């Protein structure tokens, strides 16, 4: 079958069974059947928010005002509070949650719509809830599945770029973007940093500390500048 | 197998299967069959503060290259209760309370491996109730991403990387203590002031290893 | 480790060891409560 | 059965038959069956009380200041608490006490034998055939309900209590965090529900 | 069985027959039987007197420090060795040991003789009795408790018991130390836990 590295030799607890497996596995988390399950819905869910996360970062920068993602301030301002909205997030995702958590440690006892009944499906697999959350199915086969980690595979790899090119790059995606492919020989964090025997040259987070919100410290620190290269 | 000093042969009471066991007991200190797995835990824990001790010498240094005020290793004890906040009293009476509560636990499953964990501390049945080797607790707290329970081919191979790492971090801590004592000086300090000019920097020239 | 703990159970190795740890016990008990003559304190 | 948290470990003793097990008991308490009973009247018993209770000191903030019909004062149910009245408290403690302590010895010497004894009074006598320990026929339950709606009932009246129960709770809170009323805080609220919260308006810092 | 610390022996001499028994005889005082018979009973006196007098010291300067209402005369536990009024400490002291000497007395030779520590004669009146071994009942329990709790409740008195007696000695060696009443101990820790605790004063200080 198809593996990360075509030569490779996949390792014994994981054969060809689970939707998009290529082989990976350096420390051999999967060898144990329940772990691996919950390791299982924690890929889509990492994934599932990166995957909105990513393409939220994109078009709120190009499509829209170009802030790049640091900001409180904003041109849908702050209509209520903060701690208005905290609020009221943490009761809502507390519900949506909780509930979902069950059903991946006791499958099925979650279908029935709590206040009347439509249900929603058969038990299904724990982490691709059927029925209401998926009407449309654009396409018909488990291809789709298979579909939908390597493009969220890639953006939470992808997300990750975000926050270190804004790091010391000091501006969005995009922007870094359009900068590299000007002088493409430049500004690779290649060229930037060097730490051969001797020299050691680092770039300087771009972004500071103590930014003012509300009057509040707000530290919001780099992450791990001592180790750059 | 591969015996420490080649061309010996192990002492007749350990060639058994331990992980790391090179046939290195020159002083014949696991004679005792009863002792001995009381010297394999002891190892075992020695070489899991090692590794944790390493690196938090090695970082704190590593990250004063950049700046970012760190102390060193050594005195980095005044420097916190120079900026005190609490009294070192509290703070070391605080250590012998909730340190002194682990390792009389962890003792008693040494002695009878039945007990902590049949219950009735609160609850948390099977998390400690250990899984049967000396040092090795396993469970949900102590081993959160549930390793050391499926392949058990891959776990025999990483008590032997555990080890042979541990005993690593044992010797080179070793060298962090020795080499502040003779040049009065961090440990990545050390690392790159070989590495600038190795021939004067080496361990002859700290004139106290080598007294004249 | 057999017959060297045996050996350091002997009559004479503990009457020695043993009396060492009170001998200098009891010299350091002098050592941070000197002269203590009566118990008064 | 429905229960309070969908596909949960239902544990055994609480095989629903009392009016309005859930099967909520996360702390395993209640499992050998006399003190479960004794408990069941509890809640039962105790959430009653709340319920005329929370009622009781929400009535001063509805008449007070809503419409000021005929002042009662009564505020924040707590000048209640220090007002002149009429009795002192000397007097007026120890008589509800000599009062209540008759009802409460009679409570509890039916449920001591719940089958048996208190019923019949002087004066004659009721004998309504009084039989359910936490719930009595006769004189007490008057225009004769239990009218064979007691399961599809009973729960009715267990589930308004415990929110009865829980909405006191709130009282208390509402009181000793803020120190304004119920309709104080319920009006506070809704003015900007958004800044006004426990954590906006509980961070004093 | 719940034991004092899980991994260790519950000794040969003491099964978990009685309650509140953990297992924890390290010095091994009971090992005989007639023995054990009669520390059990040292233990509930104890215990007994432990949670009475501990409210003593807890309560009244709680009160004070609690609030204007209703001041402790005679102030922390140990400021109430003072206020004697009206009789001299000389009588009344030697009107208590005459007084209760006769009552525990009365105690100890019923353990010594179980049946009846009085039969219907002697000791004109008095003598209801109605007394098992090692609990007296009778006047002793007038709401008629033992209604079939008794396992529950004879664990819930000595384990309340073993904690007041433990309690208690912190009582003493902490004012004997801070010099101050418990709620201010206590608060004074509450109020900054690190430098208000022990060690930072006085005893472990010595280092
Ligand atoms: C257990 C291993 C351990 C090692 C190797 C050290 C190492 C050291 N500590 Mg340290 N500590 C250790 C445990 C702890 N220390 C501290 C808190 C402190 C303080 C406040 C200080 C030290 C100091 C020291 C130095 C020796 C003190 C001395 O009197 O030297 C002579 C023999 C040395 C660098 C002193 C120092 O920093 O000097 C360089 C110092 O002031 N340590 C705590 C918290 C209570 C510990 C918990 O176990
Ligand atoms: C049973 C529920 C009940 C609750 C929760 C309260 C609670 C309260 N009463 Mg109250 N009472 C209650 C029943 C009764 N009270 C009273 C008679 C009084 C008086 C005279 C006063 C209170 C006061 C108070 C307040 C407590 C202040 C205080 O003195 O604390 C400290 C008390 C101790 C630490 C003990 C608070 C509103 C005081 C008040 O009005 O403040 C607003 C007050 O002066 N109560 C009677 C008649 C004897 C009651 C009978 O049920
Ligand atoms: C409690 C939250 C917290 C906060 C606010 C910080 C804040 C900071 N850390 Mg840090 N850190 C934390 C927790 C935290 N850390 C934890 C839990 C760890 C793991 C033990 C680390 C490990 C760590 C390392 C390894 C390094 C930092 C560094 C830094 C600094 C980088 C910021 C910068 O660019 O300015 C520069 C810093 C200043 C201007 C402050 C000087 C006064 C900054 C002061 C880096 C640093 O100091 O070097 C730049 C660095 O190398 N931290
Ligand atoms: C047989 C008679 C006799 C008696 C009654 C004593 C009694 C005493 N001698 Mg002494 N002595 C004796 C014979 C005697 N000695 C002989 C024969 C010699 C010659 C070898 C000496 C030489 C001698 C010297 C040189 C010194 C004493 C000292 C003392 C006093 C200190 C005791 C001590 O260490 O504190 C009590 C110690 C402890 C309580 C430590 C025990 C702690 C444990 C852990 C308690 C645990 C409880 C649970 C004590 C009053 C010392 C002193 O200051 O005298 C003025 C002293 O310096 N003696
Ligand atoms: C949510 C309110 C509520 C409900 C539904 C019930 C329901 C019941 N109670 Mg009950 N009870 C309550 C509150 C309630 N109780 C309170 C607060 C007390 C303390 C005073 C009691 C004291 C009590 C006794 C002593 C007895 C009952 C009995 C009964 C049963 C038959 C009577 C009946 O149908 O009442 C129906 C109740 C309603 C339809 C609610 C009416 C709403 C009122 C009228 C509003 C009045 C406004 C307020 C006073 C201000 C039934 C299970 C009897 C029983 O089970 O005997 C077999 C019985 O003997 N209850
Ligand atoms: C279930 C009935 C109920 C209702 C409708 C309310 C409603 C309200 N409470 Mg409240 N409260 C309740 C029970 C209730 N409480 C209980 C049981 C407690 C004790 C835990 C509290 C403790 C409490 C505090 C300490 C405060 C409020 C406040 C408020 C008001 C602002 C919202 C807020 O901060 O919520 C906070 C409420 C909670 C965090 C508990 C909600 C529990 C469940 C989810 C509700 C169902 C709002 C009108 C605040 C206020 O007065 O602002 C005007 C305020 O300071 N409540
Ligand atoms: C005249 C007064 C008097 C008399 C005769 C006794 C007699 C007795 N008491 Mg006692 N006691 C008394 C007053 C008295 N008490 C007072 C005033 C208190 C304080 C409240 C106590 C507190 C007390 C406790 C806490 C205990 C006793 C115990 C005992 C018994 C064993 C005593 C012992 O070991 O002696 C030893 C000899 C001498 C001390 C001399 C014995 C029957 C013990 C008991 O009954 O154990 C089963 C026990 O545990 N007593
Ligand atoms: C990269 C990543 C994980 C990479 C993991 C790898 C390679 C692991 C590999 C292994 O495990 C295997 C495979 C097998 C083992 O044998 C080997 C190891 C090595 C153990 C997760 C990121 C996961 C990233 C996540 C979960 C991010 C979620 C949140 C987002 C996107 C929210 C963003 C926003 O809130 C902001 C930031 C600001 C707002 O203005 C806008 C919005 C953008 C939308
Ligand atoms: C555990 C350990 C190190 C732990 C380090 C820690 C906790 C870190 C502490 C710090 O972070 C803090 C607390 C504060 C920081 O600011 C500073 C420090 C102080 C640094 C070293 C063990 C170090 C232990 C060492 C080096 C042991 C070497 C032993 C050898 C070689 C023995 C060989 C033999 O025993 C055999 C194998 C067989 C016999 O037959 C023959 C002989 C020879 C007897
Ligand atoms: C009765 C009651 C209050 C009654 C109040 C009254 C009459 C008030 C009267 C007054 O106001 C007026 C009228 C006028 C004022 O001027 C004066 C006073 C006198 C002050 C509150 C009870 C309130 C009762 C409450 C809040 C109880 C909450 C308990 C919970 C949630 C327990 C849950 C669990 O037990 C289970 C269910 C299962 C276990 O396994 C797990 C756990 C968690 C242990
Ligand atoms: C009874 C008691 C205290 C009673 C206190 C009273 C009445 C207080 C009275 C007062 O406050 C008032 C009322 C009012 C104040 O105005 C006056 C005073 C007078 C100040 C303490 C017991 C205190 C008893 C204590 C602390 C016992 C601790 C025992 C431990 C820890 C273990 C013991 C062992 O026996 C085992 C279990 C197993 C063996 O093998 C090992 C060993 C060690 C032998």
């Amino acid at each position: 079958r198809p593996l990360w590295l075509p030569g490779s030799t996949p390792p014994a607890h994981l054969d060809g069974s689970m939707t998009g497996d290529f082989g990976w596995d350096p420390l051999g988390l999967g060898a144990n059947p329940e772990a691996m399950t919950w390791f299982r819905e924690a890929e889509l869910q990492n994934g599932r928010w990166a995957m909105m996360g990513v393409f939220g970062i994109l078009v709120q920068e190009l499509v829209k005002p170009d802030v790049f993602w640091y900001d409180a301030p904003t041109k849908i301002d702050l209509p209520f509070n903060i701690i208005g909205i905290v609020a009221f997030q943490a009761f809502a995702m507390h519900y949506v949650e909780i509930r979902r958590w069950q059903d991946l440690r006791k499958p099925g006892s979650v279908n029935k719509d709590p206040i009347f009944s439509n249900y929603s499906l058969p038990e299904h697999e724990p982490g691709y809830p059927g029925g209401i959350f998926a009407p449309f199915v654009p396409g018909d086969i488990e291809e789709l599945k298979l579909k939908e980690l390597k493009n969220a595979r890639l953006s939470m790899l992808a997300f990750v770029g975000f926050v270190m090119q804004a790091q010391i790059t000091g501006k969005g995606p995009i922007a870094c973007w359009t900068d590299h492919l000007a002088d493409p020989f430049g500004t690779t964090i290649f060229s930037k940093a060097v730490i051969t025997l001797g020299g050691a040259v680092k770039p300087t987070c771009q972004i500071p500390d103590h930014v003012a919100f509300q009057g509040i410290d707000i530290p919001t620190p780099c992450f791990f500048e001592g180790f750059w290269p | 197998r591969p015996v420490w000093y080649p061309g010996n042969s192990p002492p007749e009471w350990l060639d058994g299967s331990l992980p790391g066991d090179y046939g290195y007991d020159p002083l014949g200190l696991a004679s005792d069959p009863e002792m001995l797995k009381w010297w394999v835990q002891a190892e075992l824990v020695h070489g899991r503060w090692a590794m944790l001790g390493t690196v938090g010498m090695i970082v704190p240094g590593v990250a004063a290259r950049a700046g970012g005020d760190f102390p060193q290793w050594y005195d980095a004890g005044k420097v916190y209760i120079e900026n005190s906040s609490i009294p070192f009293g509290a703070l070391l009476m605080t250590q012998v309370l909730m340190m002194g509560w682990s390792e009389m636990m962890r003792y008693y499953e040494f002695v009878s491996p039945g007990s902590q964990g049949t219950g009735s501390f609160m609850g948390f049945t099977e998390a400690f109730a250990g899984t049967g080797e000396n040092g090795y607790p396993g469970g949900r707290f102590f081993d959160p991403f549930g390793l050391a329970k499926g392949d058990p081919a891959k776990l025999q191979e990483y008590k032997v990387k555990e080890i042979k790492n541990g005993r690593l971090a044992m010797f080179s801590c070793l060298g962090y203590y020795a080499q502040y004592a003779a040049t009065g000086k961090g440990p990545v300090d050390n690392w790159f002031d070989h590495i600038a000019d190795p021939f004067h920097n080496t361990c002859a020239t700290n004139g106290v290893s080598v007294p004249f | 480790m057999q017959n060297l703990k045996i050996y350091l159970s002997t009559a004479p190795v503990i009457a020695f060891i043993w009396l060492s740890l009170l001998s200098s016990l009891i010299i350091e008990v002098n050592r941070f409560f000197p002269d203590p003559l009566i118990f008064a304190f | 059965r429905p229960i309070w948290l969908p596909g949960a470990d239902v544990p055994e003793w609480l095989d629903g038959t009392i009016p309005g097990d859930f099967g909520y008991d996360p702390l395993k308490l209640g499992k050998d069956p006399e003190t479960l009973k004794w408990y069941v009247q509890a809640e039962l018993v105790h959430g009653r009380f709340a319920m005329m209770g929370l009622v009781g000191m929400l009535v001063p903030e509805l008449l007070t200041n809503a419409g000021i019909g005929l002042p009662a004062k009564g505020t924040e149910w707590f000048n209640a608490g220090a007002a002149p009245m009429f009795a002192p408290t000397g007097v007026l403690f120890a008589m509800q006490f000599l009062l209540m302590g008759w009802a409460e010895i009679r409570r509890y010497q039916d449920f001591k034998n719940p089958g048996s004894v208190n019923v019949d009074p002087i004066f004659g006598g009721k004998l309504p055939d009084g039989n359910i320990p936490g719930y009595p026929g006769g004189i007490f339950d008057p225009f004769g309900f239990a009218k064979g709606d007691v399961d599809s009932l009973k729960l009715k009246e267990v589930k308004n209590g415990r929110l009865a129960m829980f909405a006191t709770l709130g009282f208390y809170c509402q009181a000793v965090v803020t120190g304004k009323g119920p309709i104080a805080c319920w009006t506070s609220h809704l003015a900007d529900p958004w800044a006004n919260n426990v954590w906006s308006i509980e961070l004093a810092k």
